[PDB]
């Protein structure tokens, strides 16, 4: 319902360019973490909520 | 007489190509001026946006 | 004939000088655009942290 | 034991905050021209921080 | 409120306009007079030939 | 003529590159020095606030 | 090859050298073949766009234009082709100037260089292939541009296939002028002028024509206009650096009388006399849609300019003026001051350079130039007006310092800028204003420090 307000804040619908670049860096670090953690079981680095 | 006319027809052609060279030089200076205007206008725009 | 030919391949000189001028201008434009992008990102970070401060 | 996802500038840029006690020798900067490692600046510049 | 404190925009924009005009003068002090001489030679030789 | 003019044009480009690099690096140094007044100076000021 | 490697591995029954997950899917091999065998697959009909972009990215950049244009519209691919072709060429495409499409700019450049490299375009197979290429390009053709051509080009045959061309640029020259001296190698001749005019009259949606650098004279301009007379879409005509004589000027005046839609006009650098000046002034006085008058690099004469200013009194649309170098003097100066004194003038561009004015006109120009409000910019350098001794010192020391503006030219420019920027609600800091501000700031800086000295030495007691 909070997204059901007629004037959804623009900040809640699109992330700034730096926010997306930070997301890309987070995905990159997650990929590196998986690549170098061949021995340890996956643990949810919940870095990209919705 | 035909040589003097040619001395001023050979010279007429020569003068025509000196006029051509001057027109080309003025055109080249005009393009230099246009693109220098482009650079200065870009500088002013970036400075005033900042 | 030879004088006009000097008013020619000098045409090669003109074409290649224009090539180098436009290459220098375009690389300058690329580098300046990169500078401006990084400048605005850094200023955004500075402003966001100044707001917090 | 604990790994940091991001390398921030807090640690690397606090060296020049140590001139708090300065009321002492005015040692001539003629002998303080140590050649800064080109590696430091180059890797600071090419591996741009997020 | 301090009148000077609250009006940064106009004063800085005035400074910017002054800088723009001063630069225009400096860059304009040394260009475009060549075309005048070239065209005057052109028209003199026009009236001549 | 072509060699000299091309070399001069490319030296013009390279000196422009050096000038622009110095300019941008000066601006980046200003921005990062100011930002250091927002993260490191932030913790220093927090220490000052708590002590006061 | 994968079958070959599998057979090699089985040749002994040893442990598997290829992992199960190391086997690419049928999609990998199919896309590899398509990228290598796109000739058999110009269509890819029914293949999702995802694989299409995959193949495009994984393909090289030497594809055929006729086939790439219809089946390919992926911009990064066109940039790949641009990198493969013109990265080290003379120039690279400027995107904003090519409809925001890499493909269109690449296509237009390849058209330029093909029509250049083309030898004897009348050759049957070459002409048929050219027709086919124009037909294929009919979807994405916007502008046509050629400088320094060396062929008696048939304009109409090409134009008939291009009702979408937005701008046309034709300039005569010698792109490959061999050793031999050919004065006829430079300068557009009768047949090409007639054909280009005929193609102009065979158009529906053309937006601008530039026949500049063609040395166009009255005879050739006549064919050009006769082509341009009946067509009903021309908006821009460029005719600077041509051989326009008096007949061309009279025909220009007649067309201005007849013109209803033209928006850009260039007619500088010609051989027009006073008759042409009178005709142009009369044509533009009744004109109400033409924007700028281009009469620079001309020889109008003081009477010509005076007559033009007298005619343009009724005009209310000529706003960009570029008539530098027509030998206008005191008479023209007073007449133009009288013109500017009116409140009905909306001129935006004023190019009156390359004149022979004198100091005596001050009381007029200033006076008349004291009556200008809506104007923006004007050119006044290179005059022989009252020159200060230091100015002459600067020209003697520095020939490139001969370009220094005279004080009166700067005064008129300052007055115009003051009125314009007050129109834009801008306060002014001229040389005197800058001096005042700087001296005031230095005064404050000097007066602030001794207070510091006294208050600091206040703590020494």
């Amino acid at each position: 319902e909070f997204k059901e307000q007629e004037n959804i804040p623009r900040q809640y619908i699109e992330n700034s360019p730096k926010e997306e670049l930070v997301l890309e860096h987070v995905i990159q670090f997650k990929r590196q973490f998986q690549y170098q953690l061949y021995y340890e079981d996956k643990r949810d680095l919940f870095l990209y909520p919705k | 007489e035909a040589f003097i006319q040619m001395l001023d027809k050979n010279l007429d052609e020569a003068e025509d190509q000196f006029q051509i060279a001057l027109r080309n030089h003025l055109i080249h200076i005009e393009n230099l001026m246009q693109l220098q205007e482009a650079r200065m206008r870009g500088l002013a725009e970036e400075f005033n946006r900042d | 004939v030879y004088k006009q030919k000097i008013k020619h391949l000098l045409f090669q000189n003109q074409d290649q000088q224009s090539e180098l001028k436009k290459d220098v201008e375009v690389t300058l434009k690329q580098l300046e655009d990169q500078h401006r992008i990084k400048s605005r990102e850094l200023k955004t970070d500075v402003r966001s942290l100044k707001v917090t401060k | 034991n604990w790994e940091y996802v991001m390398l921030d500038t807090l640690l690397f840029n606090k060296g020049n905050g140590n001139d708090e006690e300065g009321n002492e020798n005015i040692d001539d900067p003629l002998n303080k021209q140590a050649q800064r490692d080109p590696e430091q600046e180059q890797l600071q510049d090419i591996a741009q921080l997020l | 409120m301090n009148p000077s404190q609250t009006q940064k925009g106009k004063i800085q924009i005035q400074v910017s306009r002054g800088s723009i005009d001063l630069l225009v003068r400096t860059m304009y002090e040394d260009i475009n007079n060549i075309k005048l001489k070239n065209e005057r030679f052109q028209k003199k030789k026009r009236a001549e030939d | 003529e072509q060699e000299k003019s091309n070399l001069n044009i490319e030296d013009d480009g390279k000196k422009a590159k050096e000038k622009e690099d110095a300019y941008f690096e000066d601006i980046t140094k200003n921005m990062k020095q100011l930002k250091t007044q927002l993260k490191s100076e932030y913790l220093e000021k927090e220490k000052a606030n708590i002590q006061q | 090859m994968l079958a070959k490697k599998l057979a090699l591995a089985r040749s002994q029954g040893k442990p598997d050298p290829f992992k199960k997950d190391e086997f690419p899917l049928l999609q990998h091999i199919a896309v590899e073949v398509v990228s290598q065998n796109y000739i058999l697959y110009p269509d890819l009909k029914g293949v999702p766009e995802n694989v299409r972009d995959t193949i495009i990215s994984k393909i090289t950049t030497d594809l055929d234009i006729l086939t790439m244009a219809p089946n390919i519209d992926q911009e990064s691919f066109w940039q790949r082709a641009c990198k493969n072709r013109w990265e080290k060429s003379q120039k690279s495409i400027n995107i904003e100037e090519h409809g925001r499409s890499w493909k269109v700019a690449y296509l237009e450049r390849y058209m330029e260089e093909f029509l250049t490299n083309i030898q004897n375009a009348d050759d049957p197979n070459k002409k048929q292939i050219l027709q086919a290429e124009l037909k294929a390009a009919a979807s994405w053709i916007h502008t046509l541009n050629l400088q320094n051509i060396n062929q008696n080009i048939d304009i109409d045959f090409i134009c008939k296939y291009l009702p979408l061309l937005t701008s046309l640029t034709l300039t005569y020259g010698t792109k490959y002028s061999g050793m031999d001296y050919n004065k006829q190698s430079v300068g557009m001749k009768l047949s090409e002028a007639a054909n280009l005019g005929e193609a102009i009259k065979n158009c529906y949606s053309l937006l601008s024509l530039n026949i500049s650098a063609n040395m166009i004279d009255d005879d050739l301009l006549r064919f050009i206009m006769a082509g341009v007379n009946m067509n009903i879409s021309l908006i821009e005509l460029n005719l600077s650096h041509n051989k326009i004589e008096d007949q061309g000027a009279r025909r220009i005046a007649k067309f201005l009388m007849r013109n209803e839609i033209l928006l850009y006009l260039n007619l500088g650098n010609n051989l027009i006399g006073y008759e042409g000046s009178r005709y142009l002034a009369q044509a533009l006085k009744v004109n109400k849609n033409l924007q700028s008058l281009n009469l620079k690099l001309n020889n109008l004469g003081d009477k010509a300019g005076k007559k033009l200013f007298q005619d343009l009194m009724l005009n209310k649309t000529l706003l960009e003026l570029d008539v530098s170098g027509n030998q206008f003097e005191f008479e023209t100066a007073l007449k133009l001051s009288d013109y500017v004194a009116d409140s009905m003038c909306g001129l935006k561009v004023l190019n009156i350079a390359n004149n022979d004015f004198n100091d005596s006109c001050y009381e007029n120009l200033k006076t008349g130039f004291t009556k200008n409000y809506s104007l923006a910019k004007l050119d006044l350098r290179g005059n022989k007006f009252s020159k200060t001794q230091e100015e002459k010192e600067q020209e003697l020391k520095d020939p490139f310092r001969m370009f220094n503006l005279s004080q009166t030219e700067k005064e008129l420019t300052q007055i115009i800028i003051r009125h314009d920027l007050t129109a834009q609600k801008i306060q002014f800091f001229s040389e005197s204003d800058l001096d005042k501000i700087k001296q005031l700031k230095e005064l404050q800086g000097a007066k602030q420090e001794p207070e510091k000295v006294i208050q600091q030495d206040q703590n020494k007691e």
